[PDB]
RNA sequence: GUGGGAGAGGGUGGUGGAAUUCCCGGAGUAGCGGUGAAAUGCGCAGAUACCGGGAGGAACGCCGAUGGCGAAGGCAGCCACCUGGUCCACCCGUGACGCUGAGGCGCGAAAGCGUGGGGAGCAAACCGGAUUAGAUACCCGGGUAGUCCACGCCCUAAACGAUGCGCGCUAGGUCUCUGGGUCUCCUGGGGGCCGAAGCUAACGCGUUAAGCGCGCCGCCUGGGGAGUACGGCCGCAAGGC
């Protein structure tokens, strides 16, 4: 199992009923693909540099996980199903290359 | 791919003595694993011809070492072959 | 018959013609002009002089609807691209801002043999 | 003129999510500035290009912009 | 072997924005387009230019390099999985296991062939408009194969460094990519430019040899006839050796 970072942008118009459900739906799909979580950063509303799905903003989620490698693409497919999910980018975790050190 | 966990299990299996990492038995063992890993990757992915060239080379390397063992100690060559199931 | 009084002026400059469209702040046009709309017919449309009279004709046309303020949008390389802007500044329409929005692809469609 | 590395702190060239520093590498348009203007090395520039393109897909950096002049 | 590295090396799936075309809506008149001039073309069934929505295909701006990877052909958005080659440090293991390589086998840009898809832009042939002494052309308006995908053929090339492969030896200077190092620099592995000795008909080559040697393969022996004829092998054909 390798370590990846999951980036998830969702529609920034959801109330608490909808935001909690879409997030616990993300929790459910991770359990189903064997992804142990390590840490999470929830950045929330963020001004987008270009309109995404006609909406000038996005709601941001970042996850650092350790999961089996063969199951990553099947995890992406399952995350992108939901309407309220707009971007899914799953990157292999890397070392923090420093500059101007 | 091939993790060092799997690597070490093969070397310790074919080492003529503990600490031996470069015996012709150890080399042909290691090669043979890489060969199978590749030919399974080539069973699907038949259109990957560049990776295939790498396989043609490992096959040649394995045969040169076997051809060498055959000449020097033909007994250890028979035991190596029957253990890996080749030829 | 609209009384918009503020809006956008798109200058479309190509080597063969310059043409000017003047819209309301949400983009729907109001009036327009070109080197062909003024008298010119042939290659004289892609002259800077035609670009001048084109901008000016669309300018006076937008005065009728009561325009004062203008946000200039420029697309294309062409003679009288600058000459048409300079006409718009002097036209009386106060020029709010000027932006070059010429569309360049990220190398997607094969160009006609003329452009390779 | 100054170069971007010259006026900056110690930053992660691989973090695609840090916009405040990544924005300082684009131009007036969304274009990725050349090494002449970023002061970066050969290898550093290769990493920046890839991280900026990542941020562009997350919606944080612009693909292209409009020039306000001329 | 161990521990590290850089990379458009390959295969598969997924995905992002810009742009072209087309459709829908809004707003809006008299032209647009194109050239040295024009004309054919398109436009009052409302085009061009402008804002919004949608569809579809193809290619990846900047980064981008005089850069990198690959044996060659060749390889540029981003992500993930599968995978090849290669370099460095340690001096650990095997103990000449090496080099080349007729035949064989595989790979092999573009164009072209077959079957089934796909089809936005471009565009042989073709249909026009111009130019012209003529125009079977260069320029302009259209446009089919094709270009794209799958699977199977085809095997050519200025397939070029017009320079076969490997090893040893023979001043340096300078720019560079990528490692390691006691990090003005030293030390490897690539990519360039000057240039010692030397070679070369000359241009030029010169530690990336076209120098000095060695091993092995391929190939040449005046031009035209001719890459033709014949025979053979291959190919569905075109045709190839
Ligand atoms: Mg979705
Ligand atoms: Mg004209
Ligand atoms: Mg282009
Ligand atoms: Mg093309
Ligand atoms: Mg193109
Ligand atoms: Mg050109
Ligand atoms: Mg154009
Ligand atoms: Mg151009
Ligand atoms: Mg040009
Ligand atoms: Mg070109
Ligand atoms: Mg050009
Ligand atoms: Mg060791
Ligand atoms: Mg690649
Ligand atoms: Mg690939
Ligand atoms: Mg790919
Ligand atoms: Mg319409
Ligand atoms: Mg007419
Ligand atoms: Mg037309
Ligand atoms: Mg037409
Ligand atoms: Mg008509
Ligand atoms: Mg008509
Ligand atoms: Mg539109
Ligand atoms: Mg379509
Ligand atoms: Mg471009
Ligand atoms: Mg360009
Ligand atoms: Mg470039
Ligand atoms: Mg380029
Ligand atoms: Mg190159
Ligand atoms: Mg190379
Ligand atoms: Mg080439
Ligand atoms: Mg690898
Ligand atoms: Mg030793
Ligand atoms: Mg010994
Ligand atoms: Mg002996
Ligand atoms: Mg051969
Ligand atoms: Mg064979
Ligand atoms: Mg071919
Ligand atoms: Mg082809
Ligand atoms: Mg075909
Ligand atoms: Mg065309
Ligand atoms: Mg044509
Ligand atoms: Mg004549
Ligand atoms: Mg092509
Ligand atoms: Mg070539
Ligand atoms: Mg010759
Ligand atoms: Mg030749
Ligand atoms: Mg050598
Ligand atoms: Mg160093
Ligand atoms: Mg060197
Ligand atoms: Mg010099
Ligand atoms: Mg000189
Ligand atoms: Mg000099
Ligand atoms: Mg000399
Ligand atoms: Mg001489
Ligand atoms: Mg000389
Ligand atoms: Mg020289
Ligand atoms: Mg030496
Ligand atoms: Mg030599
Ligand atoms: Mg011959
Ligand atoms: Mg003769
Ligand atoms: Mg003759
Ligand atoms: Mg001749
Ligand atoms: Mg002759
Ligand atoms: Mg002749
Ligand atoms: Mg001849
Ligand atoms: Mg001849
Ligand atoms: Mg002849
Ligand atoms: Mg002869
Ligand atoms: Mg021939
Ligand atoms: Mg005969
Ligand atoms: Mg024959
Ligand atoms: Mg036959
Ligand atoms: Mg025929
Ligand atoms: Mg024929
Ligand atoms: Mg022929
Ligand atoms: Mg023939």
């Amino acid at each position: 199992m390798r370590r990846y970072e999951v980036n998830i942008v969702l529609n920034p118009n959801l109330d608490q009923s909808q935001l909690a459900l879409e997030k616990e739906i993300i929790q459910r799909a991770l359990e189903n693909y064997g992804a142990r979580v390590e840490k999470v950063e929830e950045l929330g509303l963020r001004r987008l540099a270009y309109p995404i799905a006609k909406d000038p903003q996005g709601y941001f989620l970042w996850y650092q996980v350790e999961m089996p490698e063969d199951r990553v693409n099947d995890l992406a497919r399952e995350l992108r199903i939901r309407d309220n999910v707009r971007r899914v980018m799953v990157v292999k975790s890397q070392e923090p290359f420093l500059a101007n050190a | 791919p091939i993790t060092k966990e799997e690597k070490q299990k093969v070397i310790q299996e074919f080492a003529r003595f503990p600490g031996d990492t470069g015996s012709t038995e150890v080399q042909v063992a290691l090669l043979t694993l890489r060969i199978n890993r590749l030919s399974e990757h080539l069973k699907v992915h038949k259109k990957d011809h560049h990776s295939h060239r790498g396989l043609l080379m490992m096959v040649g390397q394995r045969r040169r070492l076997l051809r060498y063992l055959q000449r020097e100690d033909p007994e250890r060559y028979r035991a190596l072959i029957e253990k890996l199931g080749i030829r | 018959k609209r009384q918009v009084a503020s809006g956008r002026a798109y200058i479309h400059a190509s080597y063969n013609n310059t043409i000017v469209t003047i819209t309301d702040p949400d983009g729907n046009p109001i009036t327009w002009s070109s080197g062909g709309v003024i008298g010119y017919k042939g290659s004289r449309k892609g002259t800077p002089y035609a670009a001048q009279l084109a901008a000016l004709d669309a300018a006076k046309k937008a005065m009728a609807y009561g325009m004062q303020s203008v946000d200039v949008i420029v697309r294309g390389t062409g003679a009288g691209r600058e000459q048409a802007i300079r006409a718009l500044q002097a036209s009386g329409l106060q020029v709010k801002s000027i932006v070059d929005d010429t569309p360049v692809p990220h190398n997607g469609c094969r160009p006609k043999k003329k452009f390779r | 003129k100054a170069k971007v590395k010259a006026t900056l702190g110690e930053f992660d060239l691989r973090d695609y999510r840090n916009v405040e520093v990544l924005k300082r590498f684009l131009s007036e348009t969304g274009k990725i500035l050349p090494r002449r203007r970023t002061g970066l090395s050969a290898k550093e520039q290769r990493i920046l290009a890839k991280t900026i393109k990542r941020a562009r897909i997350l919606g944080l950096l612009p693909f292209t912009e409009k020039l306000v002049r001329k």
